């Protein structure tokens, strides 16, 4: 009935860095939702795309604690059926919509920098908050999917998991494979897009002196690289867990073998909910100054 | 009684606030310039101040010219912060020092430091010959000229006398020490060299407005 | 021969000196040490009326102290509603360049001048539904730097060829010409009385003018730079003007001379605007340090600081019945304190 | 009540020095960036020299240059512009304008003829 | 003949101008005192006024 999954680090140290997350981002969090709100009264289109980001990754700190309990159980969720489909629902779909978010500013700044003397009418907060509405419209009905199926499969091995059933179904393959795909890699690629013709458009300005082009740069480096580094080895587990229960539904060696790289996966993409915030608000001079006044 | 003209306020100001977001889009839509010396910019480009309006790539641009004003201009420019640029045409042919000194206090000026100037150095044709027998402000008023020699980074500009091209980066170069001095990314001083053969001026201005709109772009976009 | 009109200048300065010297029996400071500080004066911000698209060179009060004319640069002349932040009217201009609006003191009708060097007056209450421009009026030679009525049917106006005049505008002609100033003259204010008006300039003088005969009567100096705001005292025997060289100071009439430097250390940056309260009790003066200092008239002292401005203070206005005081600036905001 | 009282210089030798100061009395001379401008007769008024707020940052043209010297004097309250080596270009009426502001680097408009701040009676008749 | 005119015009202003009576400067700021003690109770501004009866 249930694969024979075994951890010797998923009962330690993702609880200890989801902790350190929920932490560290909150306050870091509440401080973008403010600069997003002061840019937003400023009529700047960015402060929507700041605010809905945000907000993002303070539903994800708050449904991270019920999931810190649940890791520390080693795989066991006793708090009942509709709170797994609801903290369960929040915990994921979480980092896509932050995904999403992510590609909505990158776009915005390559509009605003590649072209200044056009788009007008895109580069306006009721264009902001439709397309944000839109978004998140239509990335709930998108991975609401899961909702519709009973979510509290038990083992023969002293698990019970929320999400995630570890001998793993066909639905849960396909919206794992959807996720991995369209959620992540073509927003993280059009925000790579983005942020290559900001650097172009930078390195053609002639009123920007060569310290101010490394400055960005390193910057754009950095926006592009930190979403890589917390987000890549969940999704290449999960793209490899349903290829090869795709292959093979029976095996089940190789879900013990991944079953703690999935969870320190799980716990290193909790990272770059901090990571936005302290990068795209803090990191600037004016957010920075703007806060400082706060 | 009360609720009736309640209702005509509420009403009256609805269709003032719709008027007023329509006017909100081309006031956003449209970009504006000042011209500080020539009638003869305004000429090629297409009562207290002239207006004047152009488009260049489906982009709305006005200039603003000051016609019957007096000479004293220490408060008048105080309005012309929140345009896009300042188009300054120096003569170049003393004119020289005292367009110098009216540059200086443009960029020194408080409202006029994150307001960017282009700068354009009129009258280059009959700098050639002021320059190979004038005998003028360049060779006497600017003794100068005579130790500086021109810059590796210079414009070929074929067809005249290595002293005509060093004589105009020298006063160029005179311009860019107050332009760089007291210089950030709020303004920048563009200089460009006049050229009566076209109206390419316009497409010069259009260029250094999409510089400054990418700069702010870049302010406000927090991507600095 | 001009010599001997130098020297009869110079030896009319030194009498004038004298005579001035003469008059100062005492400071304003010494007989006003023994009156009770205003103490630390602080109003909100009670309704900000947002709408304007760039900065707020000039707004005017109504009579009945509820509406409110403003004027901006993006060329928009909008009339307030200040008790329900309601937009009466939104008028636009010829002239995007507007410097000075006034409101009219029977209402029906609102002017507007600027670099243009023309004052627009414009129909409000009319029978035709929709307000359009009536007089149109023309001669000023120079930018205009402030506008204000009297009465209807008449108009005073200051302008940068170094002249004020007095428009009728049923005919459209100009019935006096003030002249004297060598300097940008920038802001003129009414007696209550409606028979004298001052004129502060860029040649760091100040000059009381008769409307009716048109003369020149009282010359007042003592500031170091241009005078950018002037601003009658509630009692027309005073006026206060503030200028570049980072103070305010304020004149008497009938002294000739000087009463009372608001001038403090760290204040670096000129004045903009100048407003007395009903009273008089407080100067409320713009700064281009993006806030509005209030200054106890009597005792020179920085009582209060209108701070909530991003960008510099342009104007700023005292209603007729002192409830409100409105703050427009370079922010594209106007503010109503209280 | 601005005033720039002038000490007039009076005859020079072709090549000679006049070395005449100014008067101040309505300033603090200690804030504004005064400058050097002189009307030669028949030509519009020329700028000559600048100093600073309270030292260096000297400015001048080559008319002037390695010929006449400034010396700003906060305790006299005086302008001195130290000249010497005469020759053609002068005999005008030299004016010691200040900038229209304090505590700032600007000097829009001190060309002007109608500027405020400017004074007269330094002739130096050659 | 212009300058010579504009300084006639200047010196018949100063002696229109010198003939001003004027009073000390004392009486001049005492009436100004009483006009801001007259009015001290009609001044929103300065007074605080009552919450209900407050348009704003």
């Amino acid at each position: 009935e249930g694969c024979h999954v075994d951890s010797r680090v998923d009962h330690l140290f993702p609880p200890s860095l989801y902790i350190f997350v929920i932490g560290v981002g909150l306050p870091t969090n509440c401080l973008a939702l403010w600069a997003a709100y002061r840019q937003v009264q400023q009529r700047n289109e960015l402060g929507v795309y700041l605010m809905n980001l945000s907000i993002a990754d303070l539903l994800y700190i708050c449904t991270l604690p019920l999931w810190v309990d649940y890791f520390l159980h080693h795989d066991n969720w006793i708090h009942g059926p509709g709170s797994c489909k609801l903290f369960g629902f929040i915990f994921y779909t979480n980092i896509y919509i932050s995904i999403a978010f992510l590609c909505c500013i990158s776009v915005d700044r390559y509009l605003a920098v590649a072209h200044p003397l056009r788009f007008a009418r895109l580069r306006r907060v009721k264009t902001a908050v439709a397309v944000s509405s839109v978004v998140w419209a239509t990335e709930l009905g998108a991975n609401s999917a899961p909702l519709f199926h009973d979510e509290l499969f038990r083992d023969r091995y002293n698990h019970t998991f929320c999400f995630e059933k570890f001998p793993m179904e066909g639905w849960v393959a396909w919206m794992n494979l959807y996720r991995v795909f369209v959620g992540f890699l073509f927003p993280w690629a059009l925000m790579l897009l983005s942020y290559r013709g900001i650097l172009r458009a930078v390195r053609g300005s002639v009123s920007t002196e060569r310290q101010e082009k490394a400055k960005i740069k390193r910057l754009a480096l950095s926006l592009i690289a930190i979403v890589l580094v917390c987000f890549a080895p969940y999704h290449v587990l999960l793209l490899s867990r349903s290829a090869i229960y795709l292959g093979r539904p029976w095996d089940c060696g190789f879900e013990e073998r991944v079953f703690s790289a999935y969870h320190s996966s799980l716990a290193f993409t909790s990272l770059n909910c901090v990571a936005d915030p302290i990068l795209y608000c803090l990191v600037n001079e004016g957010a920075r100054s703007d806060v400082a006044k706060a | 009684d009360q609720r009736n003209e309640e209702k005509a306020q509420r009403e009256a100001n609805k269709k003032i606030e719709k008027q007023l977001q329509k006017d909100k889009q081309v006031y956003r839509a449209t970009h504006r310039l000042l011209l500080l010396g020539k009638n003869t910019i305004v000429k090629q480009m297409r009562s207290g101040i002239f207006e004047t309006k152009f488009q260049v790539d489906k982009v709305n641009f006005h200039m603003f010219d000051v016609g019957a004003q007096r000479d004293e201009r220490r408060k008048w420019i105080q309005c012309f912060n929140d345009v896009t640029a300042i188009i300054f045409v120096v003569a170049s042919s003393n004119r020289l020092q005292a367009a110098l000194k009216l540059f200086d206090s443009i960029w020194n000026n408080k409202w006029l430091r994150d307001t960017s100037v282009i700068l354009f150095l009129n009258k280059q044709d009959l700098l050639a010959e002021k320059v190979l027998a004038g005998k003028s402000k360049i060779e006497d008023y600017f003794p100068e000229f005579a130790r500086y020699t021109t810059p590796e980074d210079a414009t070929p500009e074929p067809g005249e006398d290595p002293r005509v091209t060093r004589a105009k980066y020298f006063i160029r170069d005179e311009f860019l020490r107050i332009s760089t001095a007291s210089g950030d990314g709020r303004h920048y001083c563009y200089p460009h060299f006049t050229c009566a053969v076209d109206t390419e001026n316009i497409r010069r201005v259009f260029n250094d407005c999409r510089d400054i709109i990418q700069r702010m772009h870049l302010r406000q976009y927090e991507l600095l | 021969e001009l010599d001997q009109l130098r020297q009869e200048a110079e030896q009319l300065k030194n009498q004038i000196r004298d005579a001035r010297k003469a008059c100062a029996d005492a400071t304003l400071s010494q007989i006003t040490n023994n009156i009770d500080p205003v103490g630390r004066i602080q109003m909100r911000t009670r309704r900000t009326l947002r709408g304007h698209l760039a900065k707020i060179y000039a707004m005017h009060w109504g009579t009945d102290s509820r509406l409110l004319v403003s004027a901006s640069q993006d060329g928009k002349l909008i009339i307030w509603d200040s008790y329900t932040t309601n937009k009466v009217h939104a008028i636009p201009l010829r002239s995007s360049w507007v410097m000075t609006c006034a409101y009219a003191p029977s209402g029906n009708y609102v002017a507007c001048g600027g670099l243009d060097n023309i004052c627009s007056i414009y129909n409000l209450k009319t029978r035709e539904g929709n307000v359009r421009v009536s007089r149109e009026l023309a001669g000023h030679t120079g930018y205009l730097s402030c506008c204000r009525f009297l009465d209807d049917n008449q108009i005073v106006t200051s302008s940068g060829d170094t002249t004020c005049a007095l428009w009728d505008i049923e005919t459209g002609q100009q019935t006096t010409t003030f002249t004297g100033h060598t300097g940008d003259v920038m802001s003129l204010s009414l007696a209550p009385d409606t028979r004298l008006f001052v004129s502060g300039a860029c040649d760091a003088s100040a000059k009381l003018w008769d409307v009716r005969e048109g003369m020149c009567r009282q010359t007042f100096t003592g500031h170091e730079s241009d005078i950018n705001a002037i601003c009658f005292f509630p009692n027309g025997n005073a006026f206060a003007t503030g200028s570049d060289d980072a103070t305010c100071r304020l004149f008497d009439l009938r002294a000739d001379q000087e009463l009372m430097t608001y001038s403090h250390d760290n204040i670096i940056c000129g004045i903009t605007s100048v407003s007395f309260s009903k009273s008089g009790r407080l100067l409320l003066a713009g700064y281009d340090d993006f806030n509005c200092n209030v200054w106890d008239a009597l005792k020179a002292d920085r009582a209060g600081v209108l701070a909530g401005h991003d960008n510099r203070v342009s104007c700023l206005g005292v209603t007729d019945d002192g409830m409100a005081v409105a703050t427009g600036s370079w922010d594209s905001f106007l503010k109503i304190w209280n | 009540q601005v005033q720039l009282q002038e000490s007039g210089g009076g005859l020079v030798q072709p090549g000679g020095s006049l070395r005449l100061s100014c008067a101040a009395s309505g300033f603090t001379f200690s804030n504004y960036k005064m400058n050097w401008v002189r009307q030669a007769p028949g030509k519009g008024l020329e700028w000559v020299s600048d100093i600073s707020q309270s030292g260096a940052s000297i400015s001048y043209t080559g008319s002037v240059k390695g010929r006449f010297t400034i010396s700003r004097d906060n305790a006299k309250n005086t302008l001195y512009l130290q000249m010497n080596s005469l020759k053609p270009e002068d005999t005008a009426v030299y004016y010691c304008a200040r900038c229209p502001a304090p505590f700032t680097r600007d000097c829009f408009d001190v060309t002007s003829t109608t500027y405020a701040y400017r004074g007269q009676g330094t002739q130096v008749t050659v | 003949t212009a300058s010579i005119a504009q300084a006639r015009k200047l010196v018949e202003q100063l002696k229109m101008e010198a003939n001003i009576d004027r009073i000390k400067v004392s009486k001049a700021a005492a009436d100004l005192m009483a006009y801001c003690e007259a009015h001290a109770k009609e001044d929103p501004l300065l007074t605080p006024v009552p919450a209900s009866e407050n348009p704003f």
